[PDB]
């Protein structure tokens, strides 16, 4: 589950990765 | 196995009877048999029983099969959420008209699918198992959970009295499941996340057509998604319902977090933020939906429900959040 570092912090503060 | 025996007897209402062909459908009012009831006729509506030679009595174990197979004591994850996937799932193919869009072995495949995408969910996101060293994360690398919803579907097709394939070619068999997989993992938010932007764009820049072998397996990726949430697309007082069961399926996970991981639950699982959940609503919308269903419209209009639904409750969860 690697995306973009930017991406990392909306990407998680939702359930995902 | 006598629900076997009620449920491989009774008649099958009409898909009119059973307003499955509305994309404003609701589950709430009906009884289990009922739910297994559209199911029969939903493979049958789409031709999958007589292209593929089921038999009454197989399809409905089968069916039943699933149904026991999803967790009774799961808040959102449970049998219900696979049924009104599949729904949406078929009310895209009929009503939104896509079912003139691809080959039987397709259809019939999406729809196993979307059945089965959630088996065995023990009400928790890949992120929690993965972080809690659940024997899962070591079994499976990536989208550990859906791989598991497939070992699990895989499982039930092999059973005995259950192949509802059986009467396929050894080719056609070998290519559904294949499709079957790549149908079940897409239903992985992460994968949604890390391939919609190329979707998005063909897209955008009117380039995007079926024709396409590449082009339309992602399209049947970013469906399940489609279907796979479609929830937030429903009238309000049931997409107002059945958030409550996704809130409490992830306050519960938030509980597990800081009781036996010591950790402390993003917001969203924060069982004490209960009162921050509609602009948590809003931006989830916004981050994940609103894109996705614009997108699916271009490629059928008839799907616009999906879109105006989705916005509508956006609407609403946005006022909420100003108190
Ligand atoms: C395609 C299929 C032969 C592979 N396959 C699989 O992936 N899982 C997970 C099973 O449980 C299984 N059982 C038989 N074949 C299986
Ligand atoms: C490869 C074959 C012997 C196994 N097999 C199977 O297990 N199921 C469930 C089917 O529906 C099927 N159709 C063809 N072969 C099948
Ligand atoms: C499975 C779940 C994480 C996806 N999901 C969903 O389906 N609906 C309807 C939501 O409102 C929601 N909010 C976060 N995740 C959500
Ligand atoms: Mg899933
Ligand atoms: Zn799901």
């Amino acid at each position: 589950e690697a995306f973009n570092h930017l991406e990392l912090h909306e990407l998680a503060q939702y359930g995902i990765i | 196995t006598r629900e076997l025996q009620s449920l491989a007897a009774a008649v099958v209402p009409s898909a009119q009877t059973l307003k499955i062909t509305d994309f404003s459908f609701s589950d709430f009012e009906l009884s289990d048999l009922e739910t297994a009831l559209c199911t029969i006729r939903m493979f049958t509506d789409l031709n999958l029983v007589q292209n593929f030679q089921m038999k009454h009595e197989v399809l409905c174990r089968w069916i039943l099969s699933v149904k026991k197979n999803y967790r009774k004591n799961v808040a959102y994850h449970n049998w219900r959420h696979a049924f009104n996937t599949a729904q949406c799932m078929f009310a895209a193919l009929k009503a939104g008209k896509i079912q003139n869009k691809l080959t039987d072995l397709e259809i019939l495949a999406l729809l196993i699918a979307a059945l089965s995408h959630d088996l065995d969910h023990r009400g928790v996101n890949n992120s929690y198992i993965q972080r809690s060293e659940h024997p899962l994360a070591q079994l499976y690398c990536h989208s550990i959970m859906e791989h598991h919803h497939f070992d699990q579907c895989l499982m039930i097709l092999n059973s005995p009295g259950n192949q509802i394939l059986s009467g396929l070619s050894i080719e056609e068999y070998k290519t559904t499941l294949k499709i079957i997989k790549q149908a079940i993992l897409a239903t992985d938010l992460a994968l949604y996340i890390k391939r919609r932007g190329e979707f998005f764009e063909l897209i955008r820049k009117n380039q995007f057509n079926l024709e396409d072998p590449h082009q339309k397996e992602l399209f049947l990726a970013m469906l399940m998604t489609a279907c796979d949430l479609s929830a937030i697309t429903k009238p309000w007082p049931i997409q107002q319902r059945i958030a409550e069961l996704v809130a409490t399926e992830f306050w519960e996970q938030g509980d597990l977090e800081r009781t036996v991981l010591q950790q402390q639950p993003i917001p969203m699982m924060d069982r004490n933020k209960r009162d921050e959940l509609p602009k948590l609503q809003v931006g989830f919308i916004d981050f994940v939906c609103t894109q996705l269903y614009e997108a699916l419209t271009h490629v059928s209009e008839d799907c616009f429900p999906l879109l105006d639904g989705c916005r509508k409750n956006r609407q609403k969860w946005q006022a909420l959040a100003e108190q």
